[PDB]
């Protein structure tokens, strides 16, 4: 439902 | 929030969303009190009977929001935290007694237009404002009835009376709560929801212009239902703790 | 309590009122 944030933070 | 409307661009530069890594989600609201402190209730970490217990890795900040679900480019800034801190008599078994936690961030965040600290409140304010009838305001990403916005979405909503708050529920009220909302009489409605838990009930000043953060967005039973009202963790209550905290881990 | 703490810059700041504002001001009787 939430768009993908940027993967550096994860 | 329920019967509110969206927030102007801007309108609410530290409301702070708390969001899970994975699955990712919503978790709850918060707010960002100074460039490496967030501020959210303590429920919003820890609430054993429903198997909740974050720590600081499963967890990411995200400040400068307005839209919910966009990842917004170039205005919002997504922070990791470094240490989570949970009130020491927070009581989770009870009665949701000093509903208060605090989250340091890893690097400050920058200010800008869509990111920017709210006060707290010393004593003087505190006395001042935290009167029956006296309005605050609400912000929150959660739930449009007891579906879910597109955009940050506000009330403002009246601190009410201390007697009525108790004689509105069954559950034991603490000098670290005040409840606010409209009456059945008083005709308008409102309130904060499921996902808007953490996040600032805030007052502006007429005094010297700026915003307090007086109330955090701590539990209800329903949202906006007739007779029954949104209770809030009392800020200046806890500052001394607070307080506490910063000084000792903060640089 | 910090500096700057609780003015918005994109209402304080420039001295712009937002839509609901009023309505505390309002309730401070
Ligand atoms: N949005 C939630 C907030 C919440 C979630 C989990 C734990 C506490 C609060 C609702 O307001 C919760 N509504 S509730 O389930 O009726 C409720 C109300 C008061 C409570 C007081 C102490 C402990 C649990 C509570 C649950
Ligand atoms: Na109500």
């Amino acid at each position: 439902d939430f768009e993908e944030i940027p993967e550096e933070y994860l | 929030i329920v019967e509110g409307s969206d927030a102007e661009i801007g309108m609410s530069p530290w409301q702070v969303m708390l969001f899970r890594k994975s699955p990712q989600e919503l978790l709850c609201g918060a707010s960002l009190i100074s460039d490496r402190w967030v501020l959210t209730a303590a429920h919003c970490l820890l609430y054993p009977p429903w198997d909740k217990n974050f720590t600081e890795n499963d967890l990411l900040v995200r400040i400068g929001k307005h839209s919910r679900t966009r990842y917004e480019r170039n205005i919002e800034k997504i922070s990791m935290l470094e240490k989570i801190y949970i009130h020491p008599r927070y009581n989770w078994r009870e009665n949701l007694d000093r509903d208060i936690a605090l989250m340091k961030l890893k690097k400050p965040v920058a200010f800008s237009d869509y990111i920017h600290p709210v006060c707290l409140p010393d004593r003087e304010t505190a006395a001042s404002l935290l009167q029956a009838g006296y309005k605050g305001r609400v912000t929150g990403w959660g739930n449009l009835k007891e579906g879910q916005p597109s955009v940050l979405q506000v009330v403002n909503l009246p601190i009410v009376e201390r007697p009525v708050c108790k004689d509105s529920t069954r559950i034991r009220i603490t000098d670290n709560m005040f409840c606010a909302g409209y009456k059945p009489d008083e005709g308008k409605r409102g309130d904060a929801c499921e996902g808007d838990s953490g996040g600032p009930f805030v007052m502006k000043s007429p005094f010297n212009n700026r915003w307090y953060q007086m109330g955090i967005v701590s539990w209800g039973e329903g949202c906006d239902r007739d007779g029954k009202y949104g209770f809030y963790t009392h800020v200046f209550r806890l500052k001394k703790w607070i307080q506490k905290v910063i000084d000792q881990f903060g640089e | 309590g910090e500096a700057d703490c609780g003015l918005r810059p994109l209402f304080e700041k420039k001295s712009l009122e937002d839509k609901t504002e009023r309505e505390l001001l309002e309730s401070y009787i």
